């Protein structure tokens, strides 16, 4: 079992000043980590993956580093653009993958569609529906990943090409994952009210071994499931 | 060492790496198969029974591999090469929750689709669906 | 890591190195037994399924042990001398029957932890069974 | 199949001079041969095993060299006491386990009982006795081998401490190998007037991978079995 604890829980840093992030693990992950962007209302980003292969878009200024248990991502001087939230998203096993706690930064100076997000009541089920686009579901991944009104992200599921689906411990017993020719969708049964959250899937990328737990992008937008007796 | 379930080399060899999830993965869904079926209700299956010839064999495998790296002297190349595993735990795993007859026909499938040259055939190869509602 | 079948594996650790044949040597008496027993007679039983089961294993390692024909500090661990006893194991078990072989190995990992002055100074045969 | 081809047929030799006996082998068979002298009238006697080692008696103007196919045992200083038939005893498998053709080498200037040979007339059956003391037959082999009159060694079979019997490829499922309590059993069916000989049972000592056949001490002094069509 996997916990990501992210240190500074945040920063507030200034133009041309270096920003500094932090991520110690439970156990040696190894290089299994990923740094990933997520600005205010937005859904996150992939920014670096495997501990230092930096991606697209990503300006040389982002930089992680670490490998096993210490992960270190840094920004070597900080505009406007990169103040949001950051986070670092490990796997161990596609089983045992967590999201760090996140850290805001602070400064001064191929589709997927989800959908079947709703009202409904506690104890009651629902079933999402991620329409995945441009992908090829036989060679890439489609993982569950969740985030609560003002809160961080945590790992659901993923399943794989070869349709076998996988759970994080929290969630096994409740959440299943299923899968047709064009979709991925996500039953989820005896919602909670700790549940109501945004519910995104994003594809996860395999290595040569692999893991696709810890590389997602793209990402949908997410849509809101809200559990109350209002139902 | 497939043949006995109706398979080929062949048939596995074709899905792509990427296909399939890590050996660790695989063994976690394995072990937690053989702990519903052959442990309490047992009239297990040859596929259940399989499945430990990949996980005890494996478990022997990693054991050399895990006592290499202590011998970095020069050559110390490992095979986490055997996804033959792989491929292997997945095999029995499918074919043990969709069914031998769903596997068996979804690799024919996908054998199809890959040598159908890149022209006329679809898109996207043979995606094998979860078993229905 | 499993034996299951009643013994274990500080069960098999008691019989010493040349109580058992080689590796290949067992690999004919399988030879003489899946192949004169196994589709011979319609049996299905464990201990020939869990024959094929080391049988075809020891063959993927030696695959391995020439795919190191890629190399030259090739010291390939035979310690998979460890497959002598499981090879012996199942194919005594399917001579002999699995109630015999597990009491022949109960009474000689009793007989090793018997200070020699209170034992016999030859420990158990296993005896063959006759015509 | 294994063919030990041992050459020359008859070595004539002198006081002081040097004695070399050449054993050529079908297939790689390691280090696994070994070298025997018979004296007449006597059992064999082992001289050297693994190709090289010595026992505990071969002198050291003996000398085993050779391995995987040419194996060649030479004598330095050879007395008048060396003066006998010598054998290359090569082990492939304890199936393919054969002895070599012999070579007398003429120059001038540990309880093991057989029993139970008889006469009997062409196509019955008999079983011969190894009554062993003082050997664990738990941790150890027993091969037998037989001579006709005016002929070499022929592996018959071996039995390991595992009590799993192997024999070659001429007698196989007409002799059959027991081990008892105390004893070793070869029963011998169908008998021929091919198999009239002496038979000796011979405690092996297992390489460190498991292979007793090639080393054989000691010898009993054997059990005589003659056939003929009388009464």
């Amino acid at each position: 079992e996997l916990v990501l604890t992210q240190t500074p829980s945040s920063v507030s840093a200034a133009v041309g000043g270096t920003v500094t992030i932090n991520c110690q693990a439970s156990q040696s992950i190894s290089s299994r980590l990923g740094w990933y962007q997520q600005k205010p209302g937005q859904p996150p980003k992939l920014l670096i993956y495997g501990a230092s292969t930096l991606t697209s878009v990503g300006p040389s200024r982002f930089k992680g580093s670490g490998s096993g248990t210490e992960f270190t991502l840094t920004i070597s001087g900080v505009q406007r653009d990169d103040a949001a939230t950051y986070y670092c998203l490990g796997s161990d096993t596609s089983t045992d993958t967590a999201f760090g706690g996140g850290t805001e930064v602070v400064v001064k100076g191929e589709q997927l569609v989800e959908s079947g997000g709703r009202l409904v009541p506690p104890g009651g089920s629902l079933t999402l529906t991620c329409t995945v686009s441009g992908i090829d579901l036989s060679s890439n991944a489609i993982s569950w990943v969740r985030q609560a009104p003002g809160k961080g992200l945590e790992y659901i599921g993923i399943i794989y090409g070869g349709s076998i689906p996988y759970y994080s411990r929290w969630a096994k017993g409740r959440f299943t994952i299923s899968k047709t020719s064009t979709t991925v969708a996500l039953k989820m049964s005896t919602l909670t009210a700790s549940d109501t959250a945004t519910y995104f899937c994003a594809r996860g990328k395999s290595d040569g071994d692999g893991y696709a737990a810890y590389r997602l992008d793209p990402w949908g937008l997410g849509t809101l499931v809200t559990i109350s007796s209002l139902v | 060492p497939y043949k006995e379930f109706g398979a080929t080399v062949e048939l596995l060899s074709f899905l792509p790496s990427d296909f399939f999830p890590s050996v660790r993965d695989l063994l976690d869904t394995a072990a937690a198969l053989y702990r519903d079926a052959l442990e309490s209700p047992e009239h297990a299956s040859p596929h259940h029974t399989a499945l430990r010839q990949a996980i005890l064999c494996w478990g022997d495998l990693m054991t050399l591999a895990t006592w290499v790296g202590t011998n970095l002297v020069v050559s110390y190349v490992n095979t986490n090469v055997g996804l033959k595993f792989r491929q292997l735990l997945w095999f029995h795993i499918s074919a043990l929750t969709f069914g031998r007859e769903t596997v068996l026909e979804y690799l024919v499938s996908f054998g199809v689709w890959i040598r159908t040259p890149p022209a006329y055939r679809p898109p996207n190869a043979p995606i094998l669906s979860t078993l229905p509602e």
